[PDB]
C-alpha cells in the first residue's frame, strides 16, 4: 500500500510536470483558459499530496 | 406533400428523430471530454505543428 501511494505521489508530480507544459504552451498561445485549468488541477494535486 | 401520418411520412418523421436525437446524444456525450483541459490542449499543439 505504502509503494502505491508513493507510485501515485510520483504520479501527481509527473502529472503536474506535464500539465506545467500545457501552460507553458498556453502562455506561447496566448489563451487565457487553458492556463487557468493547470492551475486548479495543480492546486488539487498539491493538496492531495501534502495529504498522502 | 400533405406530411399527413402515412405508411412512408410516418417512418420518416420517426427515423429523422433518432438521428437528430442521437446525434445530439453523441454532441453531448462528445462535449463532455471537450471540456476537459487535455482534449484542449492537444489541438492548440496540433496546430502548432501543423504550421512547422
Amino acid at each position: 500500500a505504502q509503494k502505491r501511494s508513493e507510485k501515485q505521489y510520483n504520479d501527481a508530480q509527473n502529472e503536474i510536470n506535464k500539465w506545467q507544459r500545457n501552460a507553458q504552451l498556453a502562455l506561447q498561445k496566448g489563451d487565457e483558459n487553458l492556463a487557468r485549468q493547470a492551475l486548479e488541477r495543480k492546486k488539487t494535486y498539491t493538496d492531495t499530496s501534502a495529504a498522502l | 406533400v400533405r406530411g399527413m401520418n402515412t405508411s412512408s411520412a410516418m417512418s420518416a418523421f420517426e427515423r429523422m428523430e433518432e438521428k437528430v436525437l442521437m446525434q445530439e446524444s453523441r454532441a453531448q456525450a462528445l462535449g463532455e471530454l471537450a471540456g476537459a483541459d487535455l482534449e484542449t490542449q492537444f489541438a492548440q499543439l496540433e496546430g502548432g505543428s501543423d504550421v512547422d
